[PDB]
């Protein structure tokens, strides 16, 4: 529980709209308290009265009292909720502006060690489950502690012996009896989320590999091992409802109690007086009608749990160190841009083999380089080096003749325009979609760009405010291409640096987006890594990378005059 | 729209049901019980109060009725806990018998339609989607039963005593339905207005975070706060329209709640005084037909009241019963099976004739196949990108189902039966997997029990051994993304390895020594060149250089073998394979 520390200074922003939500919360579960307490008095009071008595009796005070109470229950909950909800969606933004502040820093290598398909879906999944907290936790507990104190206190008038045994047993199972499930809760709830993700991964892992599985005679036999942590998995579930059960039946054996006790001790006599009467049954009703408020905090031993879970999970992730950091040094951005690499060397944080190996290559202004090698031969590693995502172990990168070290992210982000080999498509418009990479560009500018890359059905019927994203336009792996390559385009830096820009297309498309990359930046100092071979003689350097080391260089004439892996790679040998 | 829909999804939400009827028929059983003890208990503190309070009858000559009440309030609680083991027991019962179903229909289809979809998709459907149907069962189905066994029960129950306090809680019976329909007419149109926005909104913070790469290499990652805070504002002004709705309709049962046991309270507090004289039969009215009508007042609306937060249960189950409908119903015509057993562990021979290549979805993948492949002789197939070629690996491995003849040792391979075929079979494909979960269980995949020198042998072989050093564990080190990554041409041998560990029929490499860097395609090409000579082999290559050995080369055109001879013959004849060999290679 001290992982949560991080996370409740969130929740210190809009307290007095969490304190609102909880004191209604108070007065709705009163007014349930009340109503039902003073019924049952009234009831009693007018009986013992009969009807001689009708006059004597003051019946429009407590009918007042009921239409009253029942009144601001109904109201009262309908406001708790609403003042809940509303303060929850003001925190939710809270947390994940902080989580998304806190996963900047470290984007490309804090999260790389994980599957970022069901890592991010498991980080909206943990912000929503902090964000829980009041209303699964906090408004329950807090909320049912105060209402026992007033009820306590409130009783405590007619009688100090009944009210501490009415309160005091209220108030033990609201402080030991959540601890006590917690506790009890706590090593199968850590075993549920193991044997969940574990079988998760050997369910992936048996339906991957099912073609290798089935031929080798292995499939059946893999699928008892999964079928196993299924039935582990499963007893872990049940373990799970036999508390949830044995909670339920907890509270409904000491709400018995109490109310088993306030009608024998209350019958001896309630306050001075021997036969109390009507007052027997204002007791008996309280304690009947008061463990509504601890009804909430039957479950909240499971939310707690799952919080708890969520904060280190989360905690876990944003804490750590960045890979990178950048001086602010302030510079200005160069106009043209000649990289050069010495001895740069990577390996990645866990694996014990190296990435790159060695590599050292020198690109001068205006020069158009072409990394070409085979997949996973390391070049999307290279270019991850020159964006600074990562640190070079054994190596040193030079901008201009000044390390890329020395430039500060504001800088360094104005110096490279890179198309990443995954283009990501943001929900925004197109315009927003554009203007991410020149946030100060006109509408008529991008405009231009699209049409000048070849992107003029996308201003067809809704301009630049057609909405693509999850749920708007979907664009096509070419159609996506030239966003990425129209990104740049308005980005406007000296260097850039294009991993497989044309990348599963047709050879229609492929050789105008070359086209594209030769016309449009040709004034730039341009590196582009790619596995083809389509237009390579337009660029100089040609560099063949093979195993995270460079093999062989030169352009395209002197890499087909001598035999080589490039002279292989064309003839096809 | 698309109702008819919704209502076949909870058709076949109930069909599932009947695997654990018996435990529905239990919980909807006990839910009768657990609200016959609501009214002991509710009876014998009525009686009870009424002695104390209107016949000041001590509490000790009252032990009788305080035993059964002790009792009442220990079986209630019984029941309590008994109904929620029930009710999971259920619902566990039909995630167990759904998921072994959808497994079995995975596996029963195999490698040719799951490729189909990624593999996070699949698990979704078999983690998430087939748990999100567990509420329905446990908690949605047995509470429906509750919420209307239970408050017919005091209804029933305080109809003797006083028809007018049974009056007041079944007249709210029609009127809680009627004004709820007439909030959700309100709040459909707020819906609606928002629906558009609120599930584009909800997707604002996972594209942000995903993608937040693309906000780094243009540093818009400070700029992007600013939208992840005015989308978190959108978001809530928008959701709270539908809220300020939602909690009136939710409301609803919360106000007759409280005017029941405002007009119970009233009713009975002011017949008690003499100012009303018509609820009672003329008999009289006591003090314990107040109390019993007070004490099950608030019973009455509580089934009601759990039904609305179990409710969301309901839509969660539809979603995962409207994929798992779909996913048990596709016609998925999968490859035959049949009983024969090959003859012998000697090399195969295949021969083909009109043989028609079919998709699991019934597509051909290649036309008619003429060939014949002699035993112990090696093939290789040759063909551009989309003719054909693994469509025809996978049929003689039984992956894909065949319309004409394809024949093994003149045995059809429709009447081989699967288990004992894939013993006479290996095979190294392209993108090979390694499901196992260390190095040493990968390459032992096809027999776990072969000793060291085995293994040993087979590494050795494979020139795995070289590799091994650079691996932290050695042989036994974990394999994969997230443990000791293998670089493309290290898995690869680890595949040959694992292919060459047994002696095989056929041997059916499917483009292997491909994106392998220049030492471990010299390496992979090394023991598989070896090893295409032990037995019958068909290759897969768009490397048509140092194919003059191979015995027989087919070249394939849109799923059809157009050319057939050895590498001396094609090359110099003019025809498709010439065009091949002299073609330009896109990429590397
Ligand atoms: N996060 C990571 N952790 C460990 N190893 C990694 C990681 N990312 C990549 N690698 C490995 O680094 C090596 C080079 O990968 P990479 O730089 O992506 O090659 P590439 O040439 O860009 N491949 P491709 O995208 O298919 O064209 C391979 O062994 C990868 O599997
Ligand atoms: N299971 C399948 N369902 C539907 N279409 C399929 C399936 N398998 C293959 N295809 C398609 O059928 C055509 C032939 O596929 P296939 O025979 O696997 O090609 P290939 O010759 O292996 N291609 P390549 O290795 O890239 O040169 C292509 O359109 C495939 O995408
Ligand atoms: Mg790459
Ligand atoms: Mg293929």
């Amino acid at each position: 529980m001290r992982a949560l520390l991080p996370y409740l200074a969130l929740y210190k922003r809009h307290k007095w709209m969490l304190s609102l939500g909880i004191v209604l919360a108070i007065v709705t579960l009163l007014a349930s308290i009340g109503l039902l307490t003073l019924s049952g008095w009234f009831l009693s009071a007018s009986a013992v009265a009969g009807v001689a008595g009708l006059y004597s009796f003051n019946y429009m005070l407590p009918a007042a009292g009921v239409r009253g109470a029942a009144i601001t229950r109904t109201a009262g909950r309908y406001f708790e909720r609403l003042v809940s909800h509303d303060a929850t969606f003001r925190v939710l933004q809270h947390l994940r502006i902080y989580t998304f502040s806190k996963l900047l820093p470290l984007s490309p290598a804090g999260l790389a060690r994980y599957r970022q398909g069901e890592l991010l879906n498991r980080v909206v999944a943990d912000v929503d489950t902090l964000d829980h907290l009041y209303l699964r936790v906090i408004s329950p507990l807090v909320g049912a502690f105060v209402v026992i104190m007033v009820v306590t206190i409130g009783l405590s008038f007619l009688d100090f012996t009944l009210a501490f045994t009415l309160g005091g047993i209220m108030l033990l199972t609201l402080f030991l009896m959540p601890p006590l499930f917690y506790r009890a809760g706590k090593s199968t709830g850590q075993n549920l989320t193991h044997l969940r993700g574990q079988y998760r991964q050997q369910l992936t892992a048996w339906l991957q590999g099912q073609a290798e599985l089935t031929i080798f005679g292995a499939s059946d036999r893999y699928r008892t091992q999964l079928e196993n942590t299924e039935i582990q998995w499963l007893e872990a579930q049940r373990r799970q409802s036999e508390l949830t059960a044995l909670s339920q039946a907890i509270m409904l054996l000491i709400g018995a109690l109490a109310v088993i006790l306030m009608l024998w001790m209350a019958s001896g006599g309630v306050g001075g007086n021997a036969q109390p009467g009507a007052l027997i049954a204002l007791f008996v009703f309280c304690a009947l009608a008061a463990f509504e408020a601890l009804a909430p905090v039957t479950g909240a031993f499971q939310h707690l749990g799952q919080v708890i879970a969520s904060a280190v999970r989360i905690s876990d992730l944003t804490d750590q160190k960045p890979e990178v950091t950048f001086p602010d040094t302030q510079t200005r951005v160069a106009d043209r841009v000649s990289l050069t690499l010495r001895d740069v060397q990577f390996t990645y944080p866990e694996q014990s083999q190296q990435a790159l190996k060695g590599i050292s290559l020198q690109v001068n202004a205006g020069e158009h380089i072409a990394i070409l090698g085979r997949t996973g031969c390391g070049k999307s590693t290279l270019l991850q080096q020159l964006t600074r995502a990562w640190d070079p172990q054994q190596g040193e990168i030079l901008l201009n003749d000044s390390p890329i070290a020395s430039l500060n992210e504001a800088a360094l982000r104005q110096t490279i325009s890179v198309v990443p080999q995954r283009v990501h498509l943001f929900s925004a418009t197109l315009r927003d979609n554009l203007l991410l990479a020149s946030p100060g560009s006109s509408d008529e500018a991008l405009s231009e760009i699209l049409r000048r890359v070849g992107l003029e059905k996308l201003l067809e019927d809704a301009g630049l405010n057609s909405w693509l994203g999850e749920g708007g336009r979907q664009l096509s792996g070419g159609e996506l291409r030239r966003l990425a390559i129209a990104r740049a385009l308005l980005h406007d830096a000296p260097l850039v640096l294009l991993d497989e820009p044309t990348e599963g297309l047709d050879a229609t498309t492929e050789s105008q987006i070359l086209e594209l990359l030769a016309e449009m930046m040709r004034e730039k100092t341009v590196l582009m890594v790619t596995h083809r071979l389509r237009g390579l003689s337009r660029f100089q350097q040609i560099i063949v990378m093979d195993n995270g080391q460079i093999i062989e260089q030169g352009t395209h004439a002197e890499l087909l005059a001598r035999q080589g892996r490039y002279y292989q790679f064309k003839q096809g040998l | 729209m698309n109702k008819s829909r919704q209502k076949e999804l909870t058709r076949w939400l109930k069909q599932q049901s009947v695997i654990s009827q018996r435990w529905l028929n239990i919980s909807r059983l006990l839910g009768f019980v657990s609200g016959i003890l609501i009214i002991a208990q509710a009876w014998f503190m009525a009686r009870i109060l009424q002695h104390m309070i209107m016949e000041n009858i001590p509490r000790e000559a009252l032990l009788l009725p305080f035993t059964l009440l002790v009792l009442t309030f220990v079986l209630r609680a019984w029941v309590v806990w008994l109904r929620e083991r029930v009710g999971y027991h259920a619902g566990q019962h039909i995630r167990f018998a759904i998921r072994r179903q959808v497994l079995d229909r995975l596996q029963q289809a195999g490698p040719a339609w799951i490729q189909g979809k990624p593999a996070g998709s699949w698990a979704t459907l078999v983690l998430e989607q087939i748990d999100d149907m567990h509420d329905y069962y446990a908690r949605y189905l047995p509470q429906m039963a509750l919420a209307v066994s239970v408050p017919l029960l005091i209804v029933v129950a305080i109809f003797p005593s006083n028809w007018a306090a049974a009056l007041i809680l079944l007249g709210t019976a029609p009127l809680i339905p009627l004004f709820m329909a007439l909030v959700g007419m309100g709040a459909a149109d707020a819906n609606r207005r928002n629906f558009l926005a609120l599930a584009r909104l909800s997707g604002h913070f996972l594209d942000r975070l995903r993608g937040m790469e693309t906000l780094r290499i243009f540093g818009r990652g400070e700029a992007e706060i600013e939208s992840i805070r005015s989308a978190s504002e959108d978001f809530r002004q928008r959701t709270m329209e539908v809220l300020r709705l939602a909690f009136l309709s939710s409301g609803i049962l919360e106000f007759f709640t409280s005017l029941s046991i405002a007009l119970v309270a009233v009713y009975f507090g002011f017949s008690y005084l003499g100012e009303l004289d018509f609820g009672h039969y003329d008999t009289g009215v006591t003090l314990a037909a107040g109390f019993l009508a007070l004490i099950l007042a608030p019973e009455f609306f509580q089934p009601l009241r759990d039904l609305g937060t179990f409710y969301h249960a309901k839509a969660q189950a539809v979603g995962a019963a409207d994929s798992l409908k779909t996913f048990m119903e596709t016609p998925l015509a999968h490859p035959q099976r049949g009983e024969a057993e090959l003859a012998s562990t000697d090399p195969v021979t295949i021969e083909a004739e009109e043989l028609f290549i079919t998709s699991p979805e019934g597509k051909t993948l290649a036309g008619p196949l003429n060939f014949t492949l002699p035993a112990g002789q090696r093939a290789v197939l040759v063909g551009r990108s989309g003719s054909g070629k693994s469509s025809l690996l996978n049929a003689l491995s039984g992956f894909l189902s065949y319309q004409g003849s394809l024949r093994i040792n003149g045995i059809e391979l429709r009447d081989l039966s699967p288990e004992s075929w894939r013993k006479h079979l290996s095979w190294v494909g392209q993108n090979p997997q390694l499901p196992a979960a260390t190095l040493r269980d990968n390459v032992l995949l096809a027999r776990p029990d072969a000793s060291e020198q085995e293994l040993q042998a087979a590494l050795d072989n494979a020139w795995v051994s070289e590799f091994l050093p650079l691996l932290p564990q050695g042989v036994d080190t974990p394999v994969g993304d997230q443990a000791a990554r293998l670089s493309v041409g290290q898995a690869q041998r680890v595949a040959v390895a694992r292919a060459l560990l047994n002696p095989c029929s056929l041997l059916l490499l499917d483009e292997p020594a491909a994106s392998l860097d220049a030492h471990s395609e010299q390496r992979v090409m090394e023991a598989l060149n070896a090893a295409s000579l032990r037995q019958t082999t068909l290759m897969v290559t768009h490397q048509l250089e140092d194919l003059a050995d191979w015995d027989v080369i087919w070249v394939m055109q849109d799923g059809r073998i157009i050319e057939q001879g050895r590498y001396a013959e094609l090359s110099v004849a003019g025809g498709p394979f010439a065009t091949l060999l002299a073609h330009r290679q896109e990429e590397i």
